[PDB]
């Protein structure tokens, strides 16, 4: 993987770096490590692609080494290079994508493709140079068995699950109380309603709990709570919880009552903020708890009197709401994220090669179930995968 | 012998020098790493103001690699020489050193050489083509030894009269050559066009080889010298001496 | 399967001496055999696979010596070694799991893959040191003919059967006689049950008796016995012997009476055991004889003299038991037991790569078929790969 | 962890091969680790702390060399040596017990005794050799994030927990139909009861499902399959889910109907058993589904359709079973099993020295505690306290 | 703050670049850089506060030069480098952490830390490298 990593990195300078007219000072090194690859990767053979529709492709590498004593590169020296950058771009394109279609159960993290196999060998780690980026940086760290962590923006660690728990429930579904969510994403919007509005409830409150727990711990994770569901806040037409009939819900919006959130992490409560909206922080937690109340208002005003009667029938069913984001967190396993583009390239490649599933991973690359059941062997081949897919895009 | 290994059986004529097949049978990363460069240390190709130039590894010209060959050879002093007699085993091993221990020289001497070959290459005006000649010249490896071993710290660099005058003879025999292929294609060329049929385009050719100053025509096998004929017969008049023709 | 044996022993020990900051005398054999594993393997090309799923995967060995002169060993040393034995470990691994998935009607007990068949010629013989295990020990002493000894906690001797005979029935199945039992693993549980409580026996003593033969010869067995069998003493509706019907049992148990436990070799009595309980040994014995008496309690309070009336109906059914659990033992012929995974690794090796079912073993290695039906053939094989497993699992 | 454990093996060696008359040819290598290992020592100051009632203890090592004049060893050498081992053992012993009794939740894999974090210095790094026990080889692996295996007889991978649930049910509790398991150990007990023995159901089929959720994956676990479940088949009196009252079971055994014993991983079918019973293999799961389904007879001899009369009251109540014992599993985690004392000898070390519960584990060192929420951080603790266990051990 | 950055920069410069088999032209600067570093650092006693549950930390730097003369990086070289890189990566943590607990009403812009405060020294103004965060 190091040694894949330098070899993108070694072409992604060259074509940064290797440009007309720049001072030969600025490409020394870079055109040292460039003919050091080339001289690694002479005489060797290599063959990627059996797998699905991905082709069987030979690459021998035969190429020139570049000049070393000129001053200034011109456009010769650019167009020398130019050839040798083009294949081996194609080279290195072809062997990520051949590791990112592979998967075992039993070494996830060791490299699965012929190809990167044979560049595990001694003689290539001489290609090997700065190791930089956030990827290979975790990677190698993990190999070390060091704390690191990936940092994600809005990090997609729910898996999607819209569903509802009534508490109290009748065959009519004509005076409910229970609970409505949608996980999605690193969004969580939480519902609680009582169709009685709390009216014989002990001291007319009614009380929602919603536990989320996650399949990683997230740690230093910026959150946005905000006292309001918007999805259930709108009259809907619910399936009943074995589809036998539909349900009416006709919310009438609430402000939530004691509202509290407990970050917690193996039963252990970590961070609890109490009636606090806005950014919060969770510095280190793998479950969410949230906590609302429905309080009857003691004083009504004449329409808000009428919305809710003294018994049935409710027509107007109190509820009250909470929306949970993370915007951002660290996490010590990969995870999709609405900034990075691993996942994506990962999926692309096997679809449009039409890789077997494999024993490993969910067919079509599916994050709900990826997500849902994260065990340490998809995190290995997950983590070996978006760190190839990461190599790929730093030239593809 | 140093690292107990069988001694190698090379064969004659295998695409592979000695020193490629240790740096992959030889284990030991110091003298590997150095058997790698020595291997892939050929010269690199670079075109510089239009003409040829054959330049050496920046490993080279500042003289670190030095450094990874004392490294090796200081393992090769550390190695046990299974089974070589102790006092051979010793002499070996105490040379080897007296090569590592003057690493600081050595690194000196490189740097000193790589320059003083930049400095006279850009002195040179005709492309640095690298063929395999047919007699070579004889290097005594104890001069090698004498320049490695007696080498000091004083720097000496070509006079910058040396470099004006290397560069005005360069010039001055590239210049004639340039001239006399003119003249020959001129005379070859009027020559078919006037149809001198009994016209010996080789006395052309050996006027030609004369006036380069430097080949004794007497030896010049004949096939290369019709080869010579050819070439000339191909090129295209020069735009004076074609007009003048004209 | 010695060359085998020797190529991954010495990974191992290469694996566990050779490690950083170690004195040189630590390993100074070890490097040397370490070198002469080398030396015999390089040169040669091996392929593995192409049976089921298993991929096709070949083996090129071209590798230095470790020939560095050190007191301590340090980081490159460790790192080359590394190297080496990580393409070493990888490839006894899968030429394991090549041979582990392979059969033969005719000479099971010699080589199957192509690679150990290579591996089994004269020029390979140099690999070869020591065969300390159990299993290469075994063979070894088999391949010249002294005896042999696998030593089993808890032998997987008894294929599973819970069955029962009836001396004495009818369609009613309101008057039974007859034993019940079950053989599983190491364990035999049988009942006597007489549903007149030998009310019409001669002198009130009822008898039954339980045959076992042993698939293979077993020596220094230690056996516990005890006088009850819980598993058949509890209200029982069993079916009809044909199926056509089903019958009630209810048993209330009587201790055994007059209870002799033979373990016999060739028909001989080699042990004899009589109203002894507890642990007992057996030394040598193919099969096992428990006789036990059903006796009519002569005096009986009147809450035991009212469950057994003088004629039918019979509501309470007189039962003795036997449970008999060899804890261990020594066979020549290799045995699945509780405290190997032998058997275990060779069925996950099937199952992984979907190997077609061969020509000797059962589908699935389903144990208790191959116990029923434990044929010379079939015992060979399963010797070869059992050893070919142990091997295996020295690595991976 | 590598330098202690190396010294406890260079303690053991100096122990078994330093004997009077031996060769100094069998102990001129361990003489020379040993030597090395003075060397090393000679000269520090180790502390092992107070924490508990441990005592807090001082270190110093002054000692001479190993001789290596003699050819056979002689009395007066064993004596010496047997005078540095034993300070060596009692140094060994109380950095072991030290590190046993101690620690963290951020970094639990960590040494956190002193002693032990001195011996993480470089300089130490001379005594480490030969590193050949599971649980060092283990650690090493973990350590270079290498696929790991642990190797357990009757692995207590199960929290304890007898409990029943009622499908079916009523204040009264006559005509009740649920499951009651008993998942302790490496065993599974489940059975399923009907009190109607399906008399009104669908088919005359009623399906019962248990789903035991493993808290680690297993792989190439042999598990022995038994149709009834001896716990469950007597009659019992049995607290209400509530405590409220008490009813009575009156079990009448039949047999299980469509046995179907699913190993799951990640959701997916990784194994499944119809109608299959004694030894078995588990390759690779993280769940167990066994399904089982009471039939009633659809013919029954007179005594067996008076058991089962056509309404209430059912005195006899018919019950399925099935019995699950794991023999011998490998699992990625360490794990307390039948075999290796680890989880003793750790608790036996916090039990004599009163050590104060601390942040991770339970505060009984309770291994069904521990198993049930067997964090990331408490694995960690848990391996790391297990392996000192097995270097103290090897010594104690 | 300046030479704190630039101690981070260092580090988490050796950590990539620092790695098995890399050419030495491609760690040239950054090795003399961390030479530097460490010529600077040596010598000095440093303690992290006690503040709130932060516990107190004593730093001193006793640690050689990073080798030259080595045409790939080895096992050996990377080995020795991650044990002075792992120590300054600790110590810079606790510095950071030290910092980030810490605050005044007036002249909040100034390092608060005993640590920072001994770094914005003259003495340490060679670590100073790289700004480009
Ligand atoms: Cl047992
Ligand atoms: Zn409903
Ligand atoms: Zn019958
Ligand atoms: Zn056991
Ligand atoms: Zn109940």
């Amino acid at each position: 993987m190091d040694v894949l990593y330098s070899l993108s990195k070694t072409l992604k300078d060259a074509r940064d770096k290797i440009v007309e007219g720049t001072l030969y000072s600025n490409v020394s090194d870079l055109i040292q490590q460039f003919n050091q690859m080339i001289i690694t990767m002479n005489g060797n053979e290599f063959q990627t692609g059996g797998i699905g529709n991905l082709p069987i492709r030979n690459w021998n590498f035969d190429f020139g080494l570049l000049g070393t004593t000129l001053l200034n590169l011109d456009a010769n020296y650019v167009e020398t290079a130019r050839n040798t950058i083009d294949y081996f771009v194609d080279f290195v394109d072809n062997v990520c994508m051949d590791e990112m279609v592979r998967e075992s159960q039993r070494n996830g993290i060791a490299p699965q493709s012929d190809s990167l196999r044979k560049l595990s060998g001694i003689k290539f780690k001489r290609i090997n140079f700065d190791n930089s980026s956030e990827y290979i940086e975790n990677w190698n760290l993990q190999n070390r068995r060091q704390r690191t962590g990936f940092t994600f923006h809005k990090p997609n660690i729910f898996p999607y699950s819209a569903s509802f728990t009534l508490n109290r429930s009748q065959p009519a579904h004509d005076n409910l109380m229970g609970t409505m969510w949608l996980n999605a994403g690193s969004e969580i919007q939480v519902a609680g309603f009582d169709y009685s509005c709390a009216i014989n409830a002990p001291a007319n409150i009614q009380q929602f709990e919603h536990i989320v727990q996650l399949r990683r711990v997230l740690t230093t994770a910026t959150i946005t709570l905000l006292p309001d569901a918007e999805r259930f806040s709108f009259p809907r037409v619910i399936n009943s919880a074995d589809g036998a009939t539909t349900w009416y819900f006709n919310p009438v919006i609430l402000r939530p009552n004691n509202v509290e959130v407990e970050f917690l992490l193996n039963g252990q409560i970590i961070n609890t903020y109490q009636a606090r909206f806005g950014t919060i922080i969770a510095r280190n937690f793998d479950t969410i708890r949230l906590s609302f109340q429905l309080m009857r208002p003691p004083n009504m005003t004449p329409a808000v009197a009428a919305l809710f009667p003294n018994a049935q029938p409710f027509e107007h069913h109190a509820t009250v709401g909470l929306t949970l984001r993370i915007e951002s967190a660290v996490c010590e396993s990969v995870l999709a994220d609405a900034s990075k583009t691993m996942l994506a390239n990962v999926t692309s490649v096997r679809q449009e090669y039409a890789i077997p599933v494999g024993p490993v991973f969910p067919p079509g690359m599916n994050w709900t179930d990826l997500i849902t059941n994260y065990s340490p062997s998809r995190e290995d081949n997950l983590q070996r995968v978006f760190t190839v897919a990461s190599i790929r895009s730093m030239l593809v | 012998p140093a690292f107990g290994m069988q001694r190698m059986h090379y064969r004659n004529g295998d695409p592979q020098t000695p020193f490629q097949i240790a740096e992959q049978q030889i284990q030991n990363f110091q003298v590997a790493n150095w058997l790698h460069f020595v291997n892939n240390n050929q010269f690199r190709q670079v075109v510089i103001d239009g003409v040829l130039n054959q330049v050496l590894n920046d490993n080279i010209r500042n003289g670190h690699v030095v450094n990874q060959l004392m490294e090796a050879l200081m393992q090769l002093s550390r190695q046990q020489f299974p089974t070589m007699p102790v006092d051979y085993k010793r002499s070996i091993q105490r040379g080897i050193l007296l090569l590592s221990n003057r690493l600081g020289q050595l690194v000196d001497l490189t740097r000193l050489l790589a320059y003083n070959y930049e400095t006279l290459m850009a002195c040179i005006t005709m492309n640095m083509q690298h063929v395999q000649t047919l007699t070579t010249e004889k290097l005594q490896l104890t001069s090698v030894t004498s320049l490695c071993m007696l080498i000091g710290n004083a720097t000496v660099i070509p006079s910058p009269q040396t470099l004006f005058h290397y560069y005005n003879v360069n010039v001055n025999f590239h210049s004639n050559y340039n001239e006399r292929i003119n003249d020959a294609v001129a005379i070859i060329t009027a020559a078919n066009r006037l149809n001198l049929y009994q016209k010996k385009m080789k006395s052309i050719v050996e006027d030609f080889l004369k006036r380069l100053q430097i080949f004794d025509i007497s030896r010049v096998p004949d096939d290369q010298m019709y080869r010579l004929r050819d070439r000339l017969r191909l090129l295209p008049v020069e735009i004076r001496r074609l007009d003048i023709f004209n």
